RNA sequence: GCUCGCCGGAAGACCAAGGGUUCCUGUCCAACGUUAAUCGGGGCAGGGUGAGUCGACCCCUAAGGCGAGGCCGAAAGGCGUAGUCGAUGGGAAACAGGUUAAUAUUCCUGUACUUGGUGUUACUGCGAAGGGGGGACGGAGAAGGCUAUGUUGGCCGGGCGACGGUUGUCCCGGUUUAAGCGUGUAGGCUGGUUUUCCAGGCAAAUCCGGAAAAUCAAGGCUGAGGCGUGAUGACGAGGCACUACGGUGCUGAAGCAACAAAUGCCCUGCUUCCAGGAAAAGCCUCUAAGCAUCAGGUAACAUCAAAUCGUACCCCAAACCGACACAGGUGGUCAGGUAGAGAAUACCAAGGCGCUUGAGAGAACUCGGGUGAAGGAACUAGGCAAAAUGGUGCCGUAACUUCGGGAGAAGGCACGCUGAUAUGUAGGUGAGGCGACUUGCUCGUGGAGCUGAAAUCAGUCGAAGAUACCAGCUGGCUGCAACUGUUUAUUAAAAACACAGCACUGUGCAAACACGAAAGUGGACGUAUACGGUGUGACGCCUGCCCGGUGCCGGGAGGUUAAU
RNA sequence: AGGACCGAACCGACUAAUGUCGAAAAAUUAGCGGAUGACUUGUGGCUGGGGGUGAAAGGCCAAUCAAACCGGGAGAUAGCU
């Protein structure tokens, strides 16, 4: 459920839970667990590169199965987990044969469901195909991009893509932007739709919500030095450019798509 | 064991009270040796060249003395000490 | 009230050492200074 | 030496860091010491640091560093793989007492323990650069069981009052003992096995994972503590003994019980919450390449070993950081009594100090305080500053509200001491008993002692009973910012920044974007319910017209248009 | 439960006085704000000068900052004193 907090204190007000009653409330799969040491946003050269980013609780990476190599062998959904790297949750799924993994939980799913994967299989939500085999006018997630690969479209809590149409070799997909891309059929997609779809409904009520999110604070153009950002200056309020990043390019409607290789396989940019 | 070296590990017996009182009472015997020199081949040197019984050796370094002389300042040299004890069969 | 020298050997020597002015080519440069000056201090060491 | 004063969650006692002989003894006061100095952290000699167990080194790793080849870069060199370093983290073991002028978990005495080599032996599958297990983990909360520690009795040794009383419910002092080994409890946690079978854990596996079962219901695991040894011991208040009036060297009584009780320990546990909480060795286990009387394992009596370096002293300070014997800064550990909610505060203990110029005098004026007739903000830019309010329980408490608040609103009253209810009450608490249940650190009675609120009623003293220290001033109207937060280290703490929330916008993943001649990194081991940028700034009611100008976006005919 | 309340440690620095060749190149005394969190702190890393870092003051980067420090060009240049 989405629990609204009730107002005990300033900070508590605004605050709205997503309170799902299913998750295990107990330590994770350990073998699927390895470190995530963070970065605050700096590079090889330990600068910040990208900025607003430091802190944050500490969180162990599960190592989440994208790619779902096990062909012809069904796999009962043990319990579903809370992931702390990403936006929906995971469910540890046991194989048949022995084997455990972690992999995004779609919307309907719990535990104690069956799912098998491979080339034959059947069309139901968890189960992963390729492209060619599911039915056209259907709602798909954790796309591959490239044949072999993990998986990398609509992995995101309540994503979805849409297989619009079949052209052969490829395949179009309508995708959560609006964007329809072409990709390749022999790509594998597992059924249905990424859940925790409630998460978007979330608002975490308070500065510090974000901050034990690993967020730092933004600070605006407009309230720096000229030195600092192009937004600068003036005495008392002033602004009189037009928007821009701290870099200068312009913001605001500024096409920063230069791909070119990949231009072929956009079949309709978003809108 | 070690033969020709050992005679160069004992400098000197060191000589104070605290040396005296661990002659009598506590049946030691203090003494100046190479800043190498291991509890092995203290008693080992101990053995043959003074030749008594050894039932252990305990060791510490001494750090020396930041001296004067008018004007030049001048550190003195730092040497270790050896506190050997002996069994039942003592003398010197 | 809290002063600019907090002293700290490790530091120190991991900052100003002799093995961290022989790690590159400009500490390396640095002694070959100090030696043609011609000091008895070369590093803190 | 005797008083006096001060600190006592320190101004005491241990450390790390940092200093580096400042430690102790003898001697010397030129300079150093904000004065004198016989004293000194000063000069000058000499002395002082004793480890298988404490720490370092050592086995392992995080952040990160270095980095064979490699990719990249005019050169220098950048990045980074196998590796190798890197603790602030993980990994074997010792305590009590005695001792020096100066070290002690290190010396000594009494008791212990831990890892190795090399044996001996009975017994046997061993064996990884490999697999699995473990190590191995968050916040908050709550509760029980304990202990350090205290208090009071008893007990033992001394005391009989410098001034009225004091042979007693009187006074003072003591009442101490460790790791280890044995015991496996308060309690935590978990269904045991036994067999078969299987596309899994890149090979293999009897291990782990999965799947059948059959079969008794428990068997393991972990664990404070307490008790028993340790301990005819150690120690122990005084005595005696000698005196070099320094002390040296002999003994040495009781050495118990209840109650209270931690922020310690069980608890790395349990309940709960989400923001979902290192790694890697040691350790245990399974097999490959191998080895098959073998070497190798296992056990037990040995035996030999456990190297090296640090160890003095200061360590909230006259020894470190501040140029000074500087009104500063500096991490961890130990945490006694009475009152108190308390690590606040007051007064004290242990223990330590009186801050290295004094002696007078008792002007103005300055500084820090105390009191103040009558008035009571008339002061002043402004109640700045002072004064005032202050505790606990109970009664009571408005508009307004986002329904939580406002609120400790406001405002009241009761508080000491002594008897009684009750030769100390509910409560806590638990003994000698007695079932019993078996072998116990037993269950359930049982309630002797200790412990002990809070009340009510009746007295009673003072001007005043939360009497000290300690400890809100309150209310009304209103601008700004929703709020906690951040900010100009050293004249600005705010209405400034941030903020949750909101909108536009970019970004389809070899993402946009950023750092970078590049390789490559972050973004992100993320994938549009995501990510970057911009503005606005909770929440409620809303957010109107203008696309001429500047930008941006889309369109491609026509005009003009570079290199070629 | 809580960026909840009161309040020591700890972190801070609102007011006043003192001090201003100071006890102190930013402190003291009396009150003052936060005090389970966007907290605080030890140890060790990383970011380098048109560069870093910045809940943004042109703040901070060793008592130095609208471009650190040290050495060099270097005896820069000075219609000025
Ligand atoms: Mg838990
Ligand atoms: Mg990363
Ligand atoms: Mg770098
Ligand atoms: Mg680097
Ligand atoms: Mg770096
Ligand atoms: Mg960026
Ligand atoms: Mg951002
Ligand atoms: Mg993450
Ligand atoms: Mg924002
Ligand atoms: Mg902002
Ligand atoms: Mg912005
Ligand atoms: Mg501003
Ligand atoms: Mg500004
Ligand atoms: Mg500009
Ligand atoms: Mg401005
Ligand atoms: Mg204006
Ligand atoms: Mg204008
Ligand atoms: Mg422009
Ligand atoms: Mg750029
Ligand atoms: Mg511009
Ligand atoms: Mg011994
Ligand atoms: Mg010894
Ligand atoms: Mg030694
Ligand atoms: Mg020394
Ligand atoms: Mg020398
Ligand atoms: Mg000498
Ligand atoms: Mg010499
Ligand atoms: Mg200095
Ligand atoms: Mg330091
Ligand atoms: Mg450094
Ligand atoms: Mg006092
Ligand atoms: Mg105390
Ligand atoms: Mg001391
Ligand atoms: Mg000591
Ligand atoms: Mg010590
Ligand atoms: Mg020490
Ligand atoms: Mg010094
Ligand atoms: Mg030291
Ligand atoms: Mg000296
Ligand atoms: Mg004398
Ligand atoms: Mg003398
Ligand atoms: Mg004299
Ligand atoms: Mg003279
Ligand atoms: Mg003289
Ligand atoms: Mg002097
Ligand atoms: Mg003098
Ligand atoms: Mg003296
Ligand atoms: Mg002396
Ligand atoms: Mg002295
Ligand atoms: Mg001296
Ligand atoms: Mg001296
Ligand atoms: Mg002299
Ligand atoms: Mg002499
Ligand atoms: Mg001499
Ligand atoms: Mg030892
Ligand atoms: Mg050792
Ligand atoms: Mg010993
Ligand atoms: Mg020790
Ligand atoms: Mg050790
Ligand atoms: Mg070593
Ligand atoms: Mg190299
Ligand atoms: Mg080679
Ligand atoms: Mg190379
Ligand atoms: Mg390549
Ligand atoms: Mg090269
Ligand atoms: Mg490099
Ligand atoms: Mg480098
Ligand atoms: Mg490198
Ligand atoms: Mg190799
Ligand atoms: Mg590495
Ligand atoms: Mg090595
Ligand atoms: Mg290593
Ligand atoms: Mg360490
Ligand atoms: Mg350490
Ligand atoms: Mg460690
Ligand atoms: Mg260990
Ligand atoms: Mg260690
Ligand atoms: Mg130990
Ligand atoms: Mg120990
Ligand atoms: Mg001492
Ligand atoms: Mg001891
Ligand atoms: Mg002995
Ligand atoms: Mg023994
Ligand atoms: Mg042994
Ligand atoms: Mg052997
Ligand atoms: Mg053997
Ligand atoms: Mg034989
Ligand atoms: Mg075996
Ligand atoms: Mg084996
Ligand atoms: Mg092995
Ligand atoms: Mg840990
Ligand atoms: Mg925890
Ligand atoms: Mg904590
Ligand atoms: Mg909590
Ligand atoms: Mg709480
Ligand atoms: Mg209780
Ligand atoms: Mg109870
Ligand atoms: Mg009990
Ligand atoms: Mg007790
Ligand atoms: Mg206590
Ligand atoms: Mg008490
Ligand atoms: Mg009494
Ligand atoms: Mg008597
Ligand atoms: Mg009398
Ligand atoms: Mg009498
Ligand atoms: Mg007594
Ligand atoms: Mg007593
Ligand atoms: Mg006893
Ligand atoms: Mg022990
Ligand atoms: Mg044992
Ligand atoms: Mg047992
Ligand atoms: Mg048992
Ligand atoms: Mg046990
Ligand atoms: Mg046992
Ligand atoms: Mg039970
Ligand atoms: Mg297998
Ligand atoms: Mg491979
Ligand atoms: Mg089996
Ligand atoms: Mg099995
Ligand atoms: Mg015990
Ligand atoms: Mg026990
Ligand atoms: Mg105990
Ligand atoms: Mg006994
Ligand atoms: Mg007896
Ligand atoms: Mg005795
Ligand atoms: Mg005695
Ligand atoms: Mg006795
Ligand atoms: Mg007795
Ligand atoms: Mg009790
Ligand atoms: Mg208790
Ligand atoms: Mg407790
Ligand atoms: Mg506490
Ligand atoms: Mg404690
Ligand atoms: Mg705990
Ligand atoms: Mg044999
Ligand atoms: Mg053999
Ligand atoms: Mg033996
Ligand atoms: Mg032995
Ligand atoms: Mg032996
Ligand atoms: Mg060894
Ligand atoms: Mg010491
Ligand atoms: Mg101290
Ligand atoms: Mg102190
Ligand atoms: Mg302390
Ligand atoms: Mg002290
Ligand atoms: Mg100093
Ligand atoms: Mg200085
Ligand atoms: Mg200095
Ligand atoms: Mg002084
Ligand atoms: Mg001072
Ligand atoms: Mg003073
Ligand atoms: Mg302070
Ligand atoms: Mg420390
Ligand atoms: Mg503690
Ligand atoms: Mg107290
Ligand atoms: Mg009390
Ligand atoms: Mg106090
Ligand atoms: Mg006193
Ligand atoms: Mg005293
Ligand atoms: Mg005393
Ligand atoms: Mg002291
Ligand atoms: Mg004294
Ligand atoms: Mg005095
Ligand atoms: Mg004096
Ligand atoms: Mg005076
Ligand atoms: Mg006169
Ligand atoms: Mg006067
Ligand atoms: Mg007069
Ligand atoms: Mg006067
Ligand atoms: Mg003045
Ligand atoms: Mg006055
Ligand atoms: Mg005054
Ligand atoms: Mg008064
Ligand atoms: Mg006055
Ligand atoms: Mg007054
Ligand atoms: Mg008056
Ligand atoms: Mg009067
Ligand atoms: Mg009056
Ligand atoms: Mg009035
Ligand atoms: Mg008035
Ligand atoms: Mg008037
Ligand atoms: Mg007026
Ligand atoms: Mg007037
Ligand atoms: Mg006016
Ligand atoms: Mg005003
Ligand atoms: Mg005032
Ligand atoms: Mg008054
Ligand atoms: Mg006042
Ligand atoms: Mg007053
Ligand atoms: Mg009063
Ligand atoms: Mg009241
Ligand atoms: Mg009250
Ligand atoms: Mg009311
Ligand atoms: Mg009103
Ligand atoms: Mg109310
Ligand atoms: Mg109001
Ligand atoms: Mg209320
Ligand atoms: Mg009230
Ligand atoms: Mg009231
Ligand atoms: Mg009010
Ligand atoms: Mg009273
Ligand atoms: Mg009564
Ligand atoms: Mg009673
Ligand atoms: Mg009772
Ligand atoms: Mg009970
Ligand atoms: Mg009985
Ligand atoms: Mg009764
Ligand atoms: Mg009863
Ligand atoms: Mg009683
Ligand atoms: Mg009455
Ligand atoms: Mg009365
Ligand atoms: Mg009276
Ligand atoms: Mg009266
Ligand atoms: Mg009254
Ligand atoms: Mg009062
Ligand atoms: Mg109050
Ligand atoms: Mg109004
Ligand atoms: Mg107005
Ligand atoms: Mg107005
Ligand atoms: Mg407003
Ligand atoms: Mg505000
Ligand atoms: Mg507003
Ligand atoms: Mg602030
Ligand atoms: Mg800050
Ligand atoms: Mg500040
Ligand atoms: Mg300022
Ligand atoms: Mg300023
Ligand atoms: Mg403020
Ligand atoms: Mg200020
Ligand atoms: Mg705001
Ligand atoms: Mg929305
Ligand atoms: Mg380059
Ligand atoms: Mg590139
Ligand atoms: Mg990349
Ligand atoms: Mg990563
Ligand atoms: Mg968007
Ligand atoms: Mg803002
Ligand atoms: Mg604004
Ligand atoms: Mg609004
Ligand atoms: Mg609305
Ligand atoms: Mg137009
Ligand atoms: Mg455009
Ligand atoms: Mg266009
Ligand atoms: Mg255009
Ligand atoms: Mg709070
Ligand atoms: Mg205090
Ligand atoms: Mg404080
Ligand atoms: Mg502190
Ligand atoms: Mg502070
Ligand atoms: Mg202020
Ligand atoms: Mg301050
Ligand atoms: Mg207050
Ligand atoms: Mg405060
Ligand atoms: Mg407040
Ligand atoms: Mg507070
Ligand atoms: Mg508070
Ligand atoms: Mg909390
Ligand atoms: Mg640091
Ligand atoms: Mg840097
Ligand atoms: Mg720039
Ligand atoms: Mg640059
Ligand atoms: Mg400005
Ligand atoms: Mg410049
Ligand atoms: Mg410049
Ligand atoms: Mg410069
Ligand atoms: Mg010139
Ligand atoms: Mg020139």
């Amino acid at each position: 459920a989405v629990v609204k907090c009730k107002p005990t204190s300033p900070g508590r007000r605004h605050v709205v839970k997503v309170v799902n009653p299913e998750l295990h409330k107990g330590k994770p799969f350990a073998p699927l667990l390895e470190k995530n040491s963070k970065s605050g946003g700096r590079n090889n050269n330990g600068r910040i590169t990208t900025r607003h980013i430091g802190g944050g609780h500490k969180q162990a990476y599960r190592i989440v199965d994208f790619k779902r190599n096990k062909d012809g062998i069904p796999a009962v959904v043990e319990r579903l987990e809370y992931d702390p790297n990403r936006s929906a949750n995971i469910a540890l799924v046991l194989y048949k044969d022995g084997e455990r993994r972690y992999i995004l939980a779609p919307k309907g799913l719990k535990a104690g469901d069956q799912i098998q994967s491979g080339v034959d299989a059947a069309i139901k939500p968890g189960n992963t195909l390729p492209m060619r085999n599911i039915p056209v006018g259907s709602t798909v997630h954790n796309v591959e991009m490239k044949p072999g690969k993990g998986g990398q479209l609509a992995r995101s809590a309540g994503t979805y893509v849409q297989i619009v149409a079949r052209d052969g070799a490829y395949v179009t997909l309508r995708l959560r932007s609006g964007e329809m891309r072409k990709v390749e059929a022999d790509c594998r997609a597992t059924l249905g739709e990424v859940g925790n779809a409630e998460h978007m409904l979330r608002v975490l009520g308070k500065a510090g919500a974000a901050r034990w999110r690993g967020v730092r604070p933004t600070v605006r153009g407009t309230a720096m030095n000229p030195v600092d950002h192009p937004h600068g200056g003036g005495e008392g309020r002033n602004f009189g450019k037009h928007p821009v990043t701290p870099w200068g390019v312009q913001t605001k409607g500024k096409k920063t798509r230069s791909n070119k290789r990949t231009d072929k396989f956009i079949v309709r940019r978003r809108s | 064991i070690r033969e020709e070296r050992l005679l160069k590990v004992l400098r000197a017996p060191h000589v104070s009270e605290k040396a005296s009182t661990a002659m009598e009472k506590s049946n030691t015997i203090v003494l100046k040796v190479a800043k190498d020199a291991t509890k092995a081949e203290i008693k080992a040197a101990v053995q043959k060249l003074f030749e008594v019984e050894v039932e252990v050796v305990n060791t510490l370094v001494v750090k020396g003395k930041v001296k004067r002389h008018g004007q030049r300042i001048g550190r003195r040299s730092d040497w270790k000490k050896a506190y050997v004890t002996l069994k039942e069969g003592q003398n010197l | 009230m809290k002063r600019t020298f907090q002293p700290s050997v490790l530091k120190r020597n991991r900052s100003h050492g002799f093995r961290a002015r022989m790690a590159t080519k400009n500490g390396r440069q640095v002694l070959a200074r100090r030696r043609a000056k011609g000091r008895a201090r070369l590093t803190v060491s």
